[PDB]
């Protein structure tokens, strides 16, 4: 039972981006996924027991960065946070507010 | 004087299995039930069954794809041609298309829109498949209530059939067809082995290259099928179902 | 909806009956008392009915027992139930009130 | 001839679907169940299920 | 637990065509989903199962 969020960044770096990424033929080149947004990508969105969930998350973004590529304009993608909104919709789970003093 | 029909079904059969690319899990099952087919007396009441077997264990295509139009181009055309708004539908089977000219050969996925009455949730899948060009079905599961649907019957009782699955499959030869099941949520409990369990052998998105319904026991894939679904509330679904599916929102 | 052919007994479904004693292709089924179908101890009969009841889809009706579809989009259902709110709302949007 | 067992039995089936315009679809599948019939033994189980 | 061997067309249990096809006796079956299980009419396979 269970995943600790450390142990899911660990999973999905070493085994689910690599497959899913052969899955859908991108050459990893062409499309970067920094370690930094994996950890956004677990803190906000995918955030339950499971792991399947995480799966589908960045299988939506290689998927959308496959159709930028193919027909569209960039000849490369880049996921950044910034523009992240727009490659997995509305955020679920709103962060918490932070106090400085 | 005489014929020999007994040679006449046992090549006739190896003759409709020229063609496609046997895997090798069936051959030597097929090849061992062919000579036992071949020894008994032909009124004998066993045989029959076996000359049923047969029937169709070589006539479910194994590797026959019915080629599926690439280009993504043309396919927005006929997507819009008969439907209007909805486009995130639309954004998601066109990110499938594009992967699928991308890593070549031709592979499937699970789906399960969900929404309003009325928003247009079934006249889709029609379209869907006059556009990506694989040949369509339709299955509902409206209430049922036996497992045997999904999974047929052992083969010593009289009469039993492959679960409609299979069915399907040899209706349209192709190996790829879109599954369309529907009215998912409304799915009953049986009170004798619900068929909502039956179906997460089905749909297990690694798993599903094994499915073993019993009729013709031989394991065969499915992962290339395009399955999708229907759910009027996505509450009633069990837990691990609700799982296993992508889940747009019409 | 019938039974699957394989079991003993097995007949095709209420529908299909009507549709061999009354040879015409276009009877007026007239199912009745819609409001009162029973719900909730074993899997819902509503949940079939809206299999016969989509305007469009109905043309590809499939009982279990000649799995071959029976295209039937020619009959001429009606229904009569005295108050028009229980009955769930998928089924509901299907057919058309009219109100004595 | 009271009781029928392949030729007429096949035979009256065939004629009564003269009348009718069957959909091409069914065609097929009466076909194979027919010619299943023709091979079938006159008494078993499956013989009258069919 | 397959059939009584007696009736047309019996074939053992499921597990026997395990040892079979494993060509071993000492496998690893691997039972699944095991709290689905119907436990009905004319069966109760979960006695078979202990
Ligand atoms: N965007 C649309 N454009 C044109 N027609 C539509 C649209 N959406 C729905 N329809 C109409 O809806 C009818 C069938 O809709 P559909 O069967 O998907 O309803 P539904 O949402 O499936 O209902 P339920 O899910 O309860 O069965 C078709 O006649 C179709 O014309
Ligand atoms: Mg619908």
């Amino acid at each position: 039972s269970g995943y600790v969020a450390q142990e899911k960044l660990a999973i999905a770096e070493r085994y689910l981006v690599p497959q899913a990424r052969a899955l859908c033929g991108l050459d990893e080149s062409k499309a970067k996924l920094s370690s930094d947004v994996l950890t956004l990508l677990i803190k906000q969105y995918c955030r339950e027991s499971g792991v399947r969930n995480l799966q589908k998350q960045v299988e939506k973004v290689l998927r959308k960065s496959a159709y930028k590529i193919v027909s569209g304009e960039a000849e490369s993608v880049e996921v950044t946070p910034e523009n992240l909104q727009d490659f997995v919709g509305k955020p679920v789970f709103t962060v918490e507010r932070m106090y400085d003093v | 004087l005489e014929k020999d029909d007994k040679d006449a079904i046992e090549e006739k059969f190896r003759e409709r299995l020229k063609e496609l690319v046997v895997p090798k899990h069936v051959m030597d099952v097929v090849d061992e039930e062919l000579s036992k087919l071949g020894l008994l007396d032909n009124h004998s009441s066993e045989f029959n069954v076996t000359r049923n077997y047969l029937d169709w264990l070589t006539s479910i295509p194994w590797g026959k794809y019915s080629n599926e139009n690439l280009d993504l181009a043309r396919a927005q055309a006929v997507l819009e041609e008969d439907h209007y708004g909805m486009e995130d539908v639309k954004k998601r089977i066109l990110e499938f298309i594009a992967v699928s000219q991308l890593r070549g050969s031709t592979q499937g996925k699970i789906l399960c829109f969900y929404g309003p009455p009325g928003v247009g949730k079934t006249s889709i899948a029609r379209s869907i498949a006059r556009a990506l060009n694989r040949e369509y079905f339709r299955f509902s599961v409206g209430g049922m209530t036996d497992v045997a649907e999904i999974k047929g019957h052992r083969r010593t009782y009289v009469g039993a059939m492959p679960g409609k699955i299979i069915q399907c499959l040899k209706k349209t030869k192709t190996e790829n067809p879109l599954i369309l099941i529907d009215e998912v949520d409304k799915i009953g409990r049986g009170y004798q082995g619900d068929p909502s369990s039956a179906l997460l052998e089905l749909l297990d998105p690694e798993q599903n290259a094994n499915f073993l319904d019993h009729y013709l026991d031989v394991p065969v894939d499915l992962s290339k099928v395009l399955f999708i679904c229907t759910a009027n509330v996505t509450d009633t679904i069990p837990e691990p179902l609700r799982d296993r599916m992508e889940m747009i929102n019409v």
